């Protein structure tokens, strides 16, 4: 555990941090850097020196790049080998080092960057007051004016760059907040000094509520009345007006994630109808966590009649082929560990390929789950397993006093008497005891295996077992071939990368089972993304795919955004620089790229009050801020002249719509703009 | 009080899906047979270089890796260089003759189809000019509207003309001669790998009057070739290899069926 | 006929799951329609719904339709206790006196 | 040890899992001669043989070639009887021990338990009846109006009579059924006001029904009151149901605790009666019942490996004793032969054999040499009996043909598109039989050349339309029996499989809801008994091989209700009618002490 999250950070210090390791690769040590760095500059040295030792080549991502950018900046234009022209398409974050080689590069191969951002204006931070003068360079326009910051020279002084920081009040408050990450992605772009840059930029003309809010980002510009003087606090006609028929963004408060999913599919049916040509390709539904809601999301589009029927497609979905035989083998791998309960045993039987090797059918297992139960097969399989626990040795209650019991019923009855103490088992003295042969076999074959696995073996010693344990517990069939294969193509991986490092000390199977556990179920498919039925996928970061219609789900506070917490030894996170990424400002942004994709509806759900106990829920805080940014900068036009913070509360409730807690209750079958469109419940409902 | 719940009136989806060609049809004798052999097979060719001879330490360690054991490779890194050494078509082209400057390993490729596809307006196109087309009832699968995917296992270049290799394993009970111009033929008709050849032809012929300027089909077209491993044998150079060429007045008429 | 129909509930059950299925029962049988009739019977609507949840919960998990009886089965046997199997309240209780 | 070499049995297939667990569980630790004899004795008792006799393990010129593997352990110590019983898994009966040796015969104690309650219950706990002899005699006259020559079927009716337990023995077609409907008749008006409870059992639910009719047709050709014909039993139940034997466990409603209650039971086709069986009805019977068992000597089904009744009328042909010659020639009116010499006493007066009935002349020439045998089926041809010398394949290929002819009504029934239940029906007019299982002459291979030429020629394109298929093994749930036969064809509601029940009524079944079926057109001599066919056919191979058999034979013969033709070659067919099938049981040496 030790050395995999150690040897997570090195890469982490490879990318951002190679002077770090350049330091650390002769001795020094940095001077002013967190505490722990002592004992981690050795680890960094000698595994250097070690994989010298081993041969393996010395080159390595940190010290590569410095002079891979010396040998590119003094040097012939047309080194062999290179591509024409390189592209680089929705990647909104990059390190300083990567950002570092292509300038060198653009001296040779001309690399376009494709950049989508929300702000026209440059809304990056500042580095000295001398450092706007190198910033205060043109943007080439597809009209060929010239295209310079806001305000022109009046901006830069002004309040905006303030201190010795960047950029303070940057317009938009949302984008400031959110966009912390592409706030250094720009601010390393503009720093380039032979790259090349020109905008295109479509005018969002602000109609819906949506378009109303892409625009204040894209302008920079804050809308939000703050109510300074009691003058501007009461007139309320100055904000934006709110037309009460736009259906661009809404927020939906529900109960529990089924009536959530549910009351979204008859909200995507409501804009299937409402528009001429909608596509449910062009329809996107992103969650927190797509594991949580995988069975919910199923469950609504799989029940839904055939007119009322639409195609959907799980993406970013964990992948996982056949459940039963990764979960049996992984019970298998703990056979030296394991007690054999006589359920354990029988749910090892409960998978077909197990069974149809010792050729136990299914309507024999019946008969087996009562032998087991009535035969007295309770405890562990041998008497010296009982004492390899070092409990004390019965001789009773076990596999092999079961099938003893069982062959003595067959071959003597039990009206006569006892023989070795063994009471003889009367139920099968026939053709059906046929099948205690069978079970015979296989306790015979997992007495073998859990002798043999209990002894540590080098890594070289443990290639075969995977082989030689699926053939003899398994009998391939066409459908499990596939999920066998995928065992030992990882199993054998892992050994292939032990044996790559040169390990040669024993390793017990305790350690190589919990590797299968982690890396079997990372396998995700991205298949059926773009297929063409609805997406529902979580949030990926740096994917962001412009749509018509953008559903959120799962905004409940704590949820969203994901939290991952540093190793807390990282020193990356004592000392933050420009290109750090960090989980929390990568869903962050997110939430930004999500805004500024849909170019017609948003959706927007979250539950507000638990299902189960009925308590008080709370949404994300980028949906409370969006829903503070809405209300203050809009108003209703019933009431012209009101009030700032009660019109507010009079918009933020317009929008807000919280549907019942029961898929029949009446409301929702009310005529209106709410209406369910599930027949279901309407004869439940009347 | 009373209620009501809406109905939808229009459809409430039409088809639209990204499918390939599976989605339409729905002694190297004793070698395994099965979904990881025939894997096995093709990854060896995946990273195999054409030009330099085959090692027995590398057969030794792929197979290591796939899980089998030493009893293969003294069978394999034979059959492999009569694999690489057996001329194709009329050219008599050599895999070992080819450079890895010509050489293009497993493309993917998007073929997108604008109107939708129906079986009976395809095959009767199909039947017209193909006449593999000719055996077996006409190919059905529903209407579908899309974009297409595929894999193209091996597409190269020779004497300034361009060529497409795919590869079939499979039989799992032939050796001898039932592998024949007769027989590939008649198991081509099995499977339905007619069809596939011909969008693979459309696919290669949008690639290339995209990718090369002033482009002609007859000119830089070689046609298309399906190699079967289990096939290929020393003594008989055509056991193993089927080459056919499309009509060009098939692709024509093909192309501009999915255009519109 | 009775054969027939539950065959097609089999049907229904191996393509999709427990909950398409128990939806699909429901709604032919139209007993959704006759539980809210009888009285008392909300509460026990109440309860089917949230065992189809845990069905398909614990469907998703195992793929296997017998081990999914067994699961169902064992839960039955040794209440779990769990919060999310915890009864949920019923509907209109906010306007009935709270003990 | 002996261990390692016992599991390539299992890759061999000489042996089960259950043989080579229960000889490592019971054997333990001691000699390996030890552990291989409990290794043969559950591979034979799996195959149904009783016991297993010291005399065959020891030779080498026995069977599984892993007993060659016994010499580098047994080491020749000769003395199979001195190394078993030292070891506790072997007892001579006094120990509650698994295995049993006895009579130089080893096998398990419930094979143990099974022999010696069977053997014990024809030998003991029977009484001899004992009624007048004057009014027994006036009533047998009444039934049987020839008095002038000694009638087989009047001696078997006065033995059961006055006996309490009593086996008739007889071929098909000799009257048997009607001999019990005069058995029965004389039990009823016997006893006027004592109450009179017959019951009627089969093993199968098809001879039972086979029982019903026959019995009922035989009855209302005799005179009898309105108490007699309401003591007439209703109908007959399989042995199973009239146990009461649950689908799920083995235990029986009835057993010890709880008798059958009756007063005499007639048990037909005592054949198929396992040594299993006859154990767990003798505990079943009360002391005032009377058991009368229905079949024949040389059935196959008596000779076969846990048989009974093929031991008991072995002894039939010794004779009635001295003593019960003259007593039965005081009731019947008539001399009654008297076998020589003295035996077994009860047994041999408990038993008789009816030799009264082509079939039938064939059928008695069987018993007897094999010059007798070719006569027969060569002169006069006797309109129901052909042969075919079969050699080379040219022969096999007409045997085949020959073998259309006889379907040839039942192909067109399938292609003229019938009913199901006349098609049944139909089926039962033509059925192939073959000695072996595998090899050109057999059960898989018959069935594939067979099928081969329903493609060769057009009759049948293949479930397939008009296809017969029977079933393997016995189903609770729908039914339907192992033995029992069906048709599939498409009704216009789908493709389902046809059964026709003992009440008359057809009941569906999908194909995928059969448990067992199989290609039908030809089946197993032993799978056939009880069951009726208007035409048979004999497939014999050209090898020479033990598996043919006299009563394998016999039993094919009598398959046949009148046609039948025979393609075999006279030196394989003959020779085979010397050998007759060897039987292990200990229970006809328990009946010589």
């Amino acid at each position: 555990q030790l050395s995999s999250k150690a040897a997570d950070l090195f890469d982490q210090y490879l990318v951002y941090r190679p002077d770090w390791l350049a330091q650390w690769e002769t001795g020094h040590l940095v001077e002013g850097l967190g505490e722990a760095q002592a004992w981690q500059a050795p680890l960094w040295k000698a595994l250097v020196e070690y994989t010298h030792q081993l041969g393996q080549p010395r080159w390595h991502r940190a010290n590569l790049y410095q002079r891979f950018i010396e040998t590119l900046e003094s040097a012939t234009t047309c080194p062999p080998g290179l591509p024409s022209r390189v592209f680089i398409c929705g990647i909104s974050a990059l390190p300083p080092v990567y950002l570092q080689a292509l300038q060198a590069l653009g001296k040779h191969i001309e690399i376009h960057l494709l950049f989508t951002n929300p702000c026209r204006y440059y809304w990056g931070d500042i580095k000295d007051p001398a450092y706007l003068a190198k910033l205060l360079t043109r943007q080439r326009r597809h009209s060929f004016e010239d295209r310079e910051l806001p305000l022109f020279r009046d901006s830069e002084n002004a309040g905006q760059l303030f201190n010795s920081d960047g950029e303070q009040d940057v317009g938009n408050p949302l984008l400031a907040s959110w966009g912390k990450l592409g706030r250094d992605y720009i601010y390393l772009l503009s720093d380039l000094e032979s790259s090349q840059e020109l905008d295109a930029f479509v005018d969002v003309t602000p109609d819906n509520l949506l378009h109303n809010i892409q625009s204040d980002i894209l302008e920079l510009e804050n809308r939000a009345v703050a109510g300074v003087n009691i003058e501007e606090f009461s007139r309320s006609d100055n904000k934006r007006p709110l037309d009460p028929l736009d259906s661009s963004i809404t927020f939906h408060v529900c109960h529990s994630p089924q009536r959530e999913v549910e009351v979204l599919h008859d909200r995507l049916l409501a804009m299937l109808e409402e528009d001429p040509t909608l596509t449910p390709r062009d329809i996107i539904v992103m969650v927190a966590d797509i594991d949580s809601y995988s069975p919910f999301i199923q469950a609504v589009f799989g029940s839904a009649p055939a007119d009322r029927y639409l195609p959907y497609a799980i993406s970013d979905r964990r992948a996982r082929q056949s459940h039963p035989v990764l979960e049996a083998f992984i019970s298998l791998l703990s056979l030296p560990d394991s007690r054999f309960v006589s359920e354990d045993v029988l749910a090892l039987l409960d998978v077909p390929v197990l069974a149809a090797r010792f050729d136990i059918t299914e309507e024999g297992l019946r008969y087996l789950r009562q032998w087991v139960n009535e035969s007295g097969i309770r405890w562990g399989i041998d008497d010296d397993n009982v004492r390899e626990l070092e409990l004390p040795a019965t001789g009773q209650h076990t596999w092999r006093f079961g099938l003893t019991r069982m062959l003595l019923g067959y071959a003597m009855e039990s009206a006569q008497g006892e023989w070795q103490s063994v009471l003889p088992y009367d139920e099968s003295s026939g053709l059906i005891a046929e099948l205690v042969g069978h079970l015979a076999s296989l306790l015979m074959q997992l007495n073998i295996w859990r002798r043999g696995l209990a002894q540590e073996r080098p890594l070289e010693e443990w290639l075969p077992v995977c082989r030689d344990m699926l053939n003899a517990f398994f009998l391939p069939d066409a459908e499990t071939e596939a999920a066998m294969t995928l065992i030992e193509q990882q199993w054998q991986a892992i050994i292939a990368e032990g044996l790559g490092a040169q390990y040669g000390d024993a390793v017990p199977l305790s350690l190589l089972r919990d590797e299968l556990a982690q890396r079997l179920d990372q396998e995700r498919i991205s298949q059926r993304f773009l297929a063409g039925p609805v997406n529902i996928c979580t949030l990926m970061p740096m994917r962001s795919i412009p749509f018509k219609v953008v559903c959120l789900l799962g905004m409940n506070d704590g949820v969203y955004p994901r939290q991952l917490a540093p190793l807390g030894f990282d020193l990356m996170s004592q000392k933050p620089k420009r290109g750090d990424r960090s989980r929390r400002d990568d869903d962050r942004y997110l939430f930004l790229e999500a805004l500024i994709s849909a170019q017609q509806k948003l959706y927007i759900s979250y539950i507000g009050r638990s299902i189960q106990d009925n308590s008080e829920r709370f949404p994300s805080v980028l949906v409370q801020e969006l829903i503070d940014y809405i209300g203050q900068s809009h108003y209703l036009p019933g009431d012209e002249a009101l009030n700032c913070d009660e019109s507010e509360a009079r918009v933020k409730a317009h929008l807000t719509c919280l549907h019942t807690r029961m898929p029949f209750d009446p409301q929702n079958y009310q005529p209106g703009e709410r209406q369910s469109y599930a027949r279901e419940w309407l004869p439940a409902a009347s | 009080a009373e209620l009501n719940a809406k109905t939808l009136q229009r459809l409430p989806g039409d088809n639209w899906r990204v499918t390939s060609y599976s989605g339409l049809q729905q002694t190297p004798h004793q070698f395994p047979r099965g979904a990881s052999p025939g894997t096995f097979l093709h990854s060896l060719f995946e990273d195999l270089d054409f030009t330099q001879p085959v090692d027995p330490n590398w057969v030794r360690e792929k197979l290591e890796l796939g899980g089998f054991e030493s009893q293969w490779e003294p069978v394999l890194t034979e059959w492999i260089t009569a694999v690489l050494q057996a001329p194709l078509n009329e050219t008599g082209v050599s895999l070992s003759q080819l450079s890895a400057r010509n050489k293009q390993v497993e493309m993917e490729f998007y073929l997108p189809i604008s109107e939708p596809l129906i079986a009976s307006q395809l095959d009767t196109l199909i039947r017209q000019f193909d006449p593999l087309s000719a055996g077996c009832p006409p190919l059905e699968f529903m209407q579908v509207r899309g974009m297409l995917k595929g894999f193209i296992d091996l597409v190269f270049r020779h004497e300034g003309r361009y060529y497409l290799l795919d590869y079939k394993s499979n039989w799992l009970g032939e050796d001898s001669s039932a592998y024949t111009q007769q027989a590939m033929a008649a198991a081509m008709q099995a499977h339905r790998y007619d069809l596939q050849y011909q969008l693979y032809t459309l696919a290669l012929h949008r690639y290339l009057r995209h990718r090369i300027a002033d482009y002609d089909y007859e000119h830089h077209f070689g046609g298309v070739i399906y190699l079967f491993l289990r096939g290929v044998d020393k003594e008989h150079p055509q056991q193993g290899i089927y080459t056919t060429r499309p009509n060009a007045g098939l692709i024509a008429l093909m192309d501009e069926m999915f255009a519109g | 006929v009775v054969v027939e129909e539950f065959d097609g509930y089999r049907q229904i059950w191996r393509k999709r799951g427990v909950m398409p299925m128990l939806r699909a029962l429901m709604s032919a049988r139209n007993i959704a329609e006759n539980l809210l009739a009888t009285a008392g019977g909300e509460r026990r609507l109440t309860d089917i719904l949230h065992i189809s949840e845990l069905l398909q919960e614990a469907g998703t998990q195992l793929e296997s339709e017998h081990a999914l009886v067994r699961w169902l089965s064992q839960h039955i046997l040794e209440p779990d206790s769990n919060a999310s199997s915890q009864q949920m309240r019923l509907e209109s209780d906010k306007h009935l006196v709270q003990i | 040890k002996l261990q390692k070499q016992l599991l390539e049995a299992v890759e061999h297939k000489q042996l089960r899992p259950l043989d080579v667990q229960f000889a490592l569980t019971v054997a333990g630790d001691e000699h390996p001669a030890v552990t291989l004899a409990a290794a043969l004795l559950s591979h034979d008792a799996g195959e149904g043989h009783v016991c297993l006799p010291l005399s065959r393990l020891e030779n080498n010129e026995a069977s599984h070639p892993l007993l060659a593997t016994c010499v580098s352990e047994i080491g020749e110590l000769q003395n199979w009887e001195e190394c078993l019983l030292a070891s506790q898994a072997v007892s001579r009966g006094d120990e509650p021990t698994p295995m049993i040796l006895c009579g130089d015969r080893l096998y398990l104690n419930r094979m143990w338990c099974n022999e010696r309650t069977v053997a014990r219950f024809f030998n003991e706990v029977n009484h001899a009846i004992e009624v007048d002899e004057a009014l027994l005699a006036q009533t047998l006259d009444k039934l049987f109006p020839v008095s002038d020559e000694i009638n087989w079927q009047k001696v078997a009716a006065a033995v059961a009579l006055t006996r309490r337990i009593s086996v008739i023995s007889g071929g098909p077609g000799t009257g048997k059924t009607t001999t019990v409907a005069k058995l029965l008749a004389a039990l009823i008006q016997m006893a006027d006001g004592e109450r009179c409870r017959i019951r009627l059992a089969a093993p199968t639910g098809k001879a039972a029904a086979r029982l019903t009719e026959s019995l009922g047709k035989a009855l209302r050709q005799l005179p009898l009151t309105d108490e007699q014909k309401k003591r007439i039993p209703e109908d007959a139940s399989t042995l199973h149901r009239l146990l009461g034997a649950q689908p799920g466990s083995q235990r029986l409603r009835h057993h010890a605790g709880n008798p059958l209650h009756l007063d005499v039971l007639v048990v037909d086709e005592a054949s198929m009666i396992d040594l299993p069986m006859m154990s767990r009805l003798i505990d079943a019977l009360p002391d005032h019942a009377r058991v009368i068992f229905l079949g024949d000597r040389d059935q196959l089904a008596s000779v076969e490996a846990g048989a009974v009744l093929g031991d008991i009328c072995a002894y039939a042909n010794a004779g009635f004793t001295a003593e019960r010659a003259r007593q039965l020639s005081r009731l019947t009116g008539t001399h009654v032969p008297a076998g020589t010499g003295t035996e077994a006493a009860s047994l041999r007066d408990s038993l008789c054999l009816l030799q009264k009935s082509g079939i039938g002349q064939l059928a008695a020439a069987i018993n007897r040499g094999d010059k007798t045998a070719v006569k027969t089926v060569f002169q006069q041809d006797f309109t129901d009996i052909e042969k075919r010398l079969l050699q080379s394949g040219e022969d096999y290929i007409a045997m085949l043909e020959e073998a259309l002819a006889g379907y040839g009504r039942y192909l067109d029934l399938l292609q003229a598109r019938a009913e199901p239940d006349l098609i049944i029906q139909a089926f039962n007019e033509y059925q192939l039989l073959c000695a072996l299982r595998e090899g050109p002459f057999g059960v898989a291979g018959l069935n594939e050349r067979i099928e081969q030429f329903m493609q060769q020629k057009r009759k049948i394109h293949r479930w397939y339309e008009g296809r017969p298929v029977m079933i393997a093994r016995n189903d609770s749930a729908l039914g339907l029996f192992n033995g029992d036969i069906g048709i599939a064809l498409d009704r216009g509601q789908g493709t389902r499989v046809w059964f026709a029940m003992p009440d008359g009524n057809i009941k569906s079944v999908q194909p995928s809801r059969l448990p067992e079926h199989e290609t039908t057109w030809a089946m197993t001599v032993h799978k056939s008994q009880g069951s009726e066919f208007d035409h048979a056919a004999l497939i014999l191979p050209s090898q020479r091989t033990p598996v043919v058999t006299r009563e394998l034979v016999y039993t094919a013969v009598t398959r046949a209700r009148r046609r039948l033709s025979l393609y075999a070659d006279e030196r394989i067919l003959s020779a085979a009618i010397a050998t007759r099938t060897e039987r292990r049981s200990g229970l006809a040496a328990l009946f010589s002490s």
